[PDB]
RNA sequence: CACCUCGAUGUCGGCUCGUCGCAUCCUGGGGCUGAAGAAGGUCCCAAGGGUUGGGCUGUUCGCCCAUUAAAGCGGCACGCG
RNA sequence: UGCGAAUGCCGGCAUGAGUAACGAUAAAGAGGGUGAGAAUCCCUCUCGCCGUAAGCCCAAGGGUUCCUACGCAAUGGUCGUCAGCGUAGGGUUAGGCGGGACCUAAGGUGAAGCCGAAAGGCGUAGCCGAAGGGCAGCCGGUUAAUAUUCCGGCCCUUCCCGCAGGUGCGAUGGGGGGACGCUCUAGGCUAGGGGGACCGGAGCCAUGGACGAGCCCGGCCAGAAGCGCAGGGUGGGAGGUAGGCAAAUCCGCCUCCCAACAAGCUCUGCGUGGUGGGGAAGCCCGUACGGGUGACAACCCCCCGAAGCCAGGGAGCCAAGAAAAGCCUCUAAGCACAACCUGCGGGAACCCGUACCGCAAACCGACACAGGUGGGCGGGUGCAAGAGCACUCAGGCGCGCGGGAGAACCCUCGCCAAGGAACUCUGCAAGUUGGCCCCGUAACUUCGGGAGAAGGGGUGCUCCCUGGGGUGAUGAGCCCCGGGGAGCCGCAGUGAACAGGCUCUGGCGACUGUUUACCAAAAACACAGCUCUCUGCGAACUCGUAAGAGGAGGUAUAGGGAGCGACGCUUGCCCGGUGCCGGAAGGUCAAGGGGAGGGGUGCAAGCCCCGAACCGAAGCCCCGGUGAACGGCGGCCGUAACUAUAACGGUCCUAAGGUAGCGAAAUUCCUUGUCGGGUAAGUUCCGACCUGCACGAAAAGCGUAACGACCGGAGCGCUGUCUCGGCGAGGGACCCGGUGAAAUUGAACUGGCCGUGAAGAUGCGGCCUACCCGUGGCAGGACGAAAAGACCCCGUGGAGCUUUACUGC
RNA sequence: GGCGAGCUAGCCCUGGCCAGGGUGAAGCUGGGGUGAGACCCAGUGGAGGCCCGAACCGGUGGGGGAUGCAAACCCCUCGGA
RNA sequence: CGUGGUUCGUGGAGCCAUGGGGGAAUCUGGGCGGACCACCGCCUAAGGCUAAGUACUCCGGGUGACCGAUAGCGCACCAGU
RNA sequence: CGCGGGGUGGAGCAGCCCGGUAGCUCGUCGGGCUCAUAACCCGAAGGUCGUCGGUUCAAAUCCGGCCCCCGCAACCA
RNA sequence: CCUACGGGCAGGCGCCGAGGGUAGGGCCCGUGACUGGGGCGAAGUCGUAACAAGGUAGCUGUACCGGAAGGUGCGGCUG
């Protein structure tokens, strides 16, 4: 049946994308979390 | 006033629609003097705030005008009587001969082809607007203003009216449609006649659907829900309210009066 | 009563399939009778086999209809998920 | 710092086991080819399956999967020469398609401005924001792979410059327009389709007949201007003007005068059009796909005909149906050797997408997963119609293990003598019925219904006669509705497929609807409708610290809260307690005021601290009201000229002692109450009685036509439900080849009885029985597996919920 | 303290979809009727949380499945349309 | 008056800070020495700056009765993959 | 079996707490008024306090046992 | 089969048809747990509504209420 992912390219932006992170306070902390720990991608692609 | 129907399907068997014999020629609503987009929306910034609403017909917007002193001196010619989605009352269109059309909340009586006119001057008769200390006392008027200058606010639903009882200081005394006793000032615009249009109050919808069209979605009963969501719900099963019957947010909704008591307008009014 | 089982021994009734006990419902053999005969009563021997179909109720049970040689009682984790 | 246990942790390898499985029962067979190797790759032929699809085209999402060469270790549920797999190379071409150098929608963001400890929240303009508005490309050819993109043909847009001709030009501003619902629908077209005795075309005569008005195949597509046909839009002139936040000559309003029609003007659709292009079967070529010929192909009449086009078309209706730009008009600054408008000519025209999958092996589901995924096309014949059903075209598929065998048992199917619900908790299940036309149809009813009530008859084919309509000329032909008559055949004519079993009678809910995604669809929720109550508008109420916002651009015929729940007849008594409402008195009452009097220290002026009276709100007390406010609504005893019973009476208590109606009930404990009905028999069902353990009037009382995948009772019909089974079909099970899991598992050399044992022993005692090892089967035991029992208790363990528990906010 | 409405619930903006058949409300026109009416009848008309039934949305009963094709599926049946 | 800070939880509760109300003085002016008064003393509020001694280790180096690939950082290896 | 309440003239209720006093209405009996009955008025009688024990100087009263009566309870199972 | 055969009879088919069967209606009668009132019955119970202002003038149509007669409201009649 209908399961939960329904991808969307633009959904995925508006919501996960760099951007959108840093807006928000708390965004931009994810920010600041992921490139301490030295992800290679701060974002969703 | 007022349509029937014959018992073709459940439902239809008790359901009444409003007649639209009043409505002079109209369909269409007159764009410039409105409509203006009206916009649909059942909460606030995010939060419901007004429960069961939503849906139903989508609507325009007719600006109308609640305050005539706008061009007192200037008479109009009532050119159309039209169907307003957004009140119970009927609109007329006024044709005023500076050019400039209005649509006004059409009152009993008021036939397309009259004169009409707002003023200090200004014939006592139907349609007409002015000051509420040049109104003969005991004369029924409506769309009353509360303060000079602030619009009309008052007796505006269809078929209700005030009755100006006296005179005394700057003020008047109104009787209102609620049947209170209040004081308003002299100053302050109203329009003789009543408000027309008052079989309104006879409709019956008929079927839930009806309720539907007009943006009115099902309302539960706190009977119906659990304790985390309303004082009145739990149970096994029917069950009495078992406290004195109370709102989902805990206050009591048989008598316990609520207007603010030190509210400064407590000194211009005297009943129910 | 609280002894094994609560890091699980699935619980009524029905169905299916039975097997065993005899304190025997029928059939077989007996004694006694307040046993003329026929039919019973009561006790003794006997477990080979047999021990119906329906209405009512989830029912076990029971009541009832129509039969029958008889429409037997119990045990098997109130046998058997 | 020593491991055997912690349902320990990581890892490795075992057991079950060559066991279950290999993923839809649409289906396969042979020949040839390739190759080290072939049921599995290529080719041919035969067979089967999809065809409102299982075919085709878009949008998402995916991101090389695309084409080609080489290749098979792994991935592929087997195989593999094959692949969506490994390596490499190639492949996506736009002024007109989509999106952007356009518009705005919800919403978002946000100069001004407002609010907030900080973070930040709001917010007019503006800006962002699309599958909506606006906007210029059609047909065909070409590549292994792209094409409205390259090409060919025909056609068009904007921008810059210039030439000419015209006009007061000129905007972010004014105005118009854009511009809008649902249902029904006219005319005329188009797409699409059928037929043709006409036109073109390779061939064909088999097997008894046919050289025939035979069989088979095809008979179009695009196209400017002009021209037709059909529609859409639109009145013209003059005068006045104070309104459209400046100004208008524009729009609005008034007057007058001319058209009232689409006349004209304008726009669109369709037809036609210079020209351009396509162009079957069959046969021949080799494919792995295509290519030649047919060909100088023909290229035409008739019919059916849209839900699509003319489009802003028409009618009706109520629930009353975006915005903004493009566009046109108006004027303002400004400029008017400007500028704009028209025509012509020359130049200029950018960024991104474009492969391939796309109902799926390439998307969402760990999988080449029987699930899920939005828009368009979706041919033919028949069946009343249709996107239904059967078959079939184009196209695409036989589902990535196979070969055998013919047991039990299982699944999915078909049939059954006699009986026909005897089955069972229950007709669960299955069967019966079944489309269309006609006849015909009850109680009751809110007059609509109930109705498809029920129950019946007809149904094919042949010839003859005949009515009406459409399209054509009235006509023929073609198409469409029929009507009458006489006959033919079978067991059977909706001959296959799709297609109600019916009735009687209770309970609950009025009704259509809604719900526990994944054990409950209901008598639960909702619902129109009735009542109570709050709310005068900066409304009440809700969200928020606030600003702010919803309410509502609403105003008591309105909005919030509550209960009840269509409709009918109704809805009694109690205000003592609790709630709410009212009450300028009185009692009590905090801070504060007030200070009579007292205390500490100073030599003293003083400083400092207590402190009575009395004056001080809400709240509470107190006095009243209030029932569609929380709620409540009696006990014992006696009595009538048979008996029995008690209309009547005595007494005790209450705030008042249950009215109407109903009642063994969705309520009745005793209980299968008693009586009557149904049945041969009735713990249930229906009617009734009233002894109501423990009905009763808006947590409504009693009824009610219609309605229900609700729950109960009965009958007819029909049956494999059953007496009571039997046979048959296919997919499994079984054997062979290929691939090959799982929970479980202290180790095992793992028998019966009677005992014993922590009380239910393969493992101890006695006796009995018993050669070693498997395979197909059954499920009594291994207190069999699974899950650290959900029940129960325990823990001074947790959590949701309540209130006149405590304490706070 | 942050992350989530790409599932699911409600609402907001803008689009799309619902084969075919049946029943036949009002209104309208006509006829009758009356002093005038109500009203009756015929045709026309085409209303409805109306009927039958695909798509589409459902999930009623049963069977199967239960280390599944599937961590909700399949078949028959059924509800709305 | 309401609170915080200090060991101080209203305590005999001073001191320092301050949301509210009232509200001065400039050396004989003011604060403090734990209620308050006297006495005796200490100190100058309502402006500001000020090295060093102190904290930490992304980074570099030196050491080890520190590990030695199930250890040691999650990573000795193209791992925050 | 549990828990609470109760038994008092003929009927129905007090008095039991706080020991010494049995009280109310109705009925019963006698007498009035009426022709008569009832209503009404005047008089009167009638109870050891369920029962058996115990406490006390004294028990309807305080305590215990039995007997009945009313009401509540009997849940997970 | 018979002829006196372009005929008759037998025999075959068809129509209608007594009635039987299936189904649904209509009227009437009998009967039924139980239930409604009614009539009648030498000396039963409760009250007093009416007849004399019947001790509240009566009666009346309706409406509500009450063991019961009845009472009350609204309007009417006088008998
Ligand atoms: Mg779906
Ligand atoms: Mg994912
Ligand atoms: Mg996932
Ligand atoms: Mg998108
Ligand atoms: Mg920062
Ligand atoms: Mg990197
Ligand atoms: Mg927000
Ligand atoms: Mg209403
Ligand atoms: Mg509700
Ligand atoms: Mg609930
Ligand atoms: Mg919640
Ligand atoms: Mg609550
Ligand atoms: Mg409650
Ligand atoms: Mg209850
Ligand atoms: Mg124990
Ligand atoms: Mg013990
Ligand atoms: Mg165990
Ligand atoms: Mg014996
Ligand atoms: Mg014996
Ligand atoms: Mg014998
Ligand atoms: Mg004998
Ligand atoms: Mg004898
Ligand atoms: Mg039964
Ligand atoms: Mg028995
Ligand atoms: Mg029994
Ligand atoms: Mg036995
Ligand atoms: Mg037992
Ligand atoms: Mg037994
Ligand atoms: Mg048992
Ligand atoms: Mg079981
Ligand atoms: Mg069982
Ligand atoms: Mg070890
Ligand atoms: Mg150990
Ligand atoms: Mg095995
Ligand atoms: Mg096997
Ligand atoms: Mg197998
Ligand atoms: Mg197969
Ligand atoms: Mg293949
Ligand atoms: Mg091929
Ligand atoms: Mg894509
Ligand atoms: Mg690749
Ligand atoms: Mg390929
Ligand atoms: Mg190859
Ligand atoms: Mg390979
Ligand atoms: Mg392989
Ligand atoms: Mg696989
Ligand atoms: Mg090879
Ligand atoms: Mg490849
Ligand atoms: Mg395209
Ligand atoms: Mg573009
Ligand atoms: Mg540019
Ligand atoms: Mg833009
Ligand atoms: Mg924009
Ligand atoms: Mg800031
Ligand atoms: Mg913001
Ligand atoms: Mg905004
Ligand atoms: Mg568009
Ligand atoms: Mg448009
Ligand atoms: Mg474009
Ligand atoms: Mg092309
Ligand atoms: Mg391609
Ligand atoms: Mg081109
Ligand atoms: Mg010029
Ligand atoms: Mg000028
Ligand atoms: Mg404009
Ligand atoms: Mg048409
Ligand atoms: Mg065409
Ligand atoms: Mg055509
Ligand atoms: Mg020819
Ligand atoms: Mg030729
Ligand atoms: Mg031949
Ligand atoms: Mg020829
Ligand atoms: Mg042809
Ligand atoms: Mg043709
Ligand atoms: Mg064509
Ligand atoms: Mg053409
Ligand atoms: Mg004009
Ligand atoms: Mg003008
Ligand atoms: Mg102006
Ligand atoms: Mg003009
Ligand atoms: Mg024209
Ligand atoms: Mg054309
Ligand atoms: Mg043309
Ligand atoms: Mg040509
Ligand atoms: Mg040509
Ligand atoms: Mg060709
Ligand atoms: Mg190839
Ligand atoms: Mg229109
Ligand atoms: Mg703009
Ligand atoms: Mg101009
Ligand atoms: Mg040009
Ligand atoms: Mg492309
Ligand atoms: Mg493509
Ligand atoms: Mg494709
Ligand atoms: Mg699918
Ligand atoms: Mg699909
Ligand atoms: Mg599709
Ligand atoms: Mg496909
Ligand atoms: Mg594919
Ligand atoms: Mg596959
Ligand atoms: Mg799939
Ligand atoms: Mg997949
Ligand atoms: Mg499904
Ligand atoms: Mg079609
Ligand atoms: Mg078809
Ligand atoms: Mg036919
Ligand atoms: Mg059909
Ligand atoms: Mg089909
Ligand atoms: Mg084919
Ligand atoms: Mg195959
Ligand atoms: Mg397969
Ligand atoms: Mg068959
Ligand atoms: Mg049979
Ligand atoms: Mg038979
Ligand atoms: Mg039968
Ligand atoms: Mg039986
Ligand atoms: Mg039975
Ligand atoms: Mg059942
Ligand atoms: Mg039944
Ligand atoms: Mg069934
Ligand atoms: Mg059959
Ligand atoms: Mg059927
Ligand atoms: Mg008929
Ligand atoms: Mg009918
Ligand atoms: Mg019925
Ligand atoms: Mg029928
Ligand atoms: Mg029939
Ligand atoms: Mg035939
Ligand atoms: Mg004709
Ligand atoms: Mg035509
Ligand atoms: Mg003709
Ligand atoms: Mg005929
Ligand atoms: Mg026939
Ligand atoms: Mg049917
Ligand atoms: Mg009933
Ligand atoms: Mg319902
Ligand atoms: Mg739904
Ligand atoms: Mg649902
Ligand atoms: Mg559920
Ligand atoms: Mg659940
Ligand atoms: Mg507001
Ligand atoms: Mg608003
Ligand atoms: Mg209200
Ligand atoms: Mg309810
Ligand atoms: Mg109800
Ligand atoms: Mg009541
Ligand atoms: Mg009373
Ligand atoms: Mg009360
Ligand atoms: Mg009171
Ligand atoms: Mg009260
Ligand atoms: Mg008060
Ligand atoms: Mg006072
Ligand atoms: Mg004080
Ligand atoms: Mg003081
Ligand atoms: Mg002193
Ligand atoms: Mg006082
Ligand atoms: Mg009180
Ligand atoms: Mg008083
Ligand atoms: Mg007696
Ligand atoms: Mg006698
Ligand atoms: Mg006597
Ligand atoms: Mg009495
Ligand atoms: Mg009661
Ligand atoms: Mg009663
Ligand atoms: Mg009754
Ligand atoms: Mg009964
Ligand atoms: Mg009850
Ligand atoms: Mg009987
Ligand atoms: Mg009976
Ligand atoms: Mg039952
Ligand atoms: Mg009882
Ligand atoms: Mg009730
Ligand atoms: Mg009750
Ligand atoms: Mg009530
Ligand atoms: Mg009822
Ligand atoms: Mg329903
Ligand atoms: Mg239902
Ligand atoms: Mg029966
Ligand atoms: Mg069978
Ligand atoms: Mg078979
Ligand atoms: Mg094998
Ligand atoms: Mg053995
Ligand atoms: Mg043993
Ligand atoms: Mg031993
Ligand atoms: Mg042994
Ligand atoms: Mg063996
Ligand atoms: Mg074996
Ligand atoms: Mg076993
Ligand atoms: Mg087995
Ligand atoms: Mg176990
Ligand atoms: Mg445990
Ligand atoms: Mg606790
Ligand atoms: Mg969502
Ligand atoms: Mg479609
Ligand atoms: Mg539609
Ligand atoms: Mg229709
Ligand atoms: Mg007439
Ligand atoms: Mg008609
Ligand atoms: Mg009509
Ligand atoms: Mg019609
Ligand atoms: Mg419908
Ligand atoms: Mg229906
Ligand atoms: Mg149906
Ligand atoms: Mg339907
Ligand atoms: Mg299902
Ligand atoms: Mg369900
Ligand atoms: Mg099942
Ligand atoms: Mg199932
Ligand atoms: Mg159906
Ligand atoms: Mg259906
Ligand atoms: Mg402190
Ligand atoms: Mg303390
Ligand atoms: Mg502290
Ligand atoms: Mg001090
Ligand atoms: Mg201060
Ligand atoms: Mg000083
Ligand atoms: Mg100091
Ligand atoms: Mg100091
Ligand atoms: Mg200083
Ligand atoms: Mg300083
Ligand atoms: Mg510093
Ligand atoms: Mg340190
Ligand atoms: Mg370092
Ligand atoms: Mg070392
Ligand atoms: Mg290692
Ligand atoms: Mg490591
Ligand atoms: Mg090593
Ligand atoms: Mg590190
Ligand atoms: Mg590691
Ligand atoms: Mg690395
Ligand atoms: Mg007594
Ligand atoms: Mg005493
Ligand atoms: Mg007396
Ligand atoms: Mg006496
Ligand atoms: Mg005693
Ligand atoms: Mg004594
Ligand atoms: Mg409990
Ligand atoms: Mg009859
Ligand atoms: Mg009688
Ligand atoms: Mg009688
Ligand atoms: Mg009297
Ligand atoms: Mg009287
Ligand atoms: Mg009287
Ligand atoms: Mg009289
Ligand atoms: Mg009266
Ligand atoms: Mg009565
Ligand atoms: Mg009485
Ligand atoms: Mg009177």
């Amino acid at each position: 049946m209908k399961r939960t992912w329904q991808p969307n390219r633009r959904k995925r932006a508006k919501t996960h994308g760099f951007r959108a992170r840093m807006r928000t306070p708390g965004g931009r902390k994810v920010l600041k979390r992921r490139r301490q720990k030295g992800r290679w991608r701060l974002t969703p692609a | 006033a007022v349509k029937k129907f014959k018992p073709y399907t459940p439902s239809r068997r008790f359901m009444t629609v409003a007649d639209f014999s009043e409505i002079t020629k109209t369909e269409p609503e007159k764009s410039l003097v409105k409509p203006l987009k009206k916009t649909g929306g059942r909460n606030n910034q995010g939060r419901i705030t007004v429960r069961f609403r939503g849906g139903g017909h989508k609507r325009l917007y007719r600006i109308i005008d609640f305050k005539r002193w706008d061009k007192v001196g200037i008479p109009a010619k009532v050119a159309a009587i039209e169907y307003d989605p957004n009140r119970s009352a009927r609109i007329a269109l006024l044709h005023y001969v500076d050019g400039e059309k209005r649509y006004i909340i059409a009152p009993d009586g008021l036939q397309v082809g009259q004169q009409v006119v707002a003023g200090p001057d200004a014939p006592i008769q139907v349609g007409n607007a002015l000051p509420l200390r040049f109104i003969p006392v005991g004369t029924v008027v409506h769309a009353v203003e509360l303060e000079p200058k602030k619009g009309a606010k008052l007796a505006r639903a269809a078929g209700t009216s005030a009755q100006i009882q006296g005179r005394e200081g700057d003020y008047v005394i109104l009787r209102l449609p609620s049947g209170e006793l209040r004081k308003v000032h002299g100053e302050c615009y109203a329009t003789v006649g009543a408000v027309g249009n008052a079989d309104h109050k006879n409709i019956v919808l008929g079927k839930a659907g009806r309720s539907r069209w007009l943006g009115r979605r099902p309302h539960v009963r706190g009977a119906a829900m659990n304790p985390v969501d309303h004082p009145h719900g739990g149970g096994e099963g029917r069950a009495p309210r078992g406290r004195p019957p109370a709102s989902p947010w805990g206050w009591q909704t048989k008598g316990l009066k609520t207007r603010k008591r030190r509210k400064p307008s407590s000194r211009f009014i005297i009943a129910r």
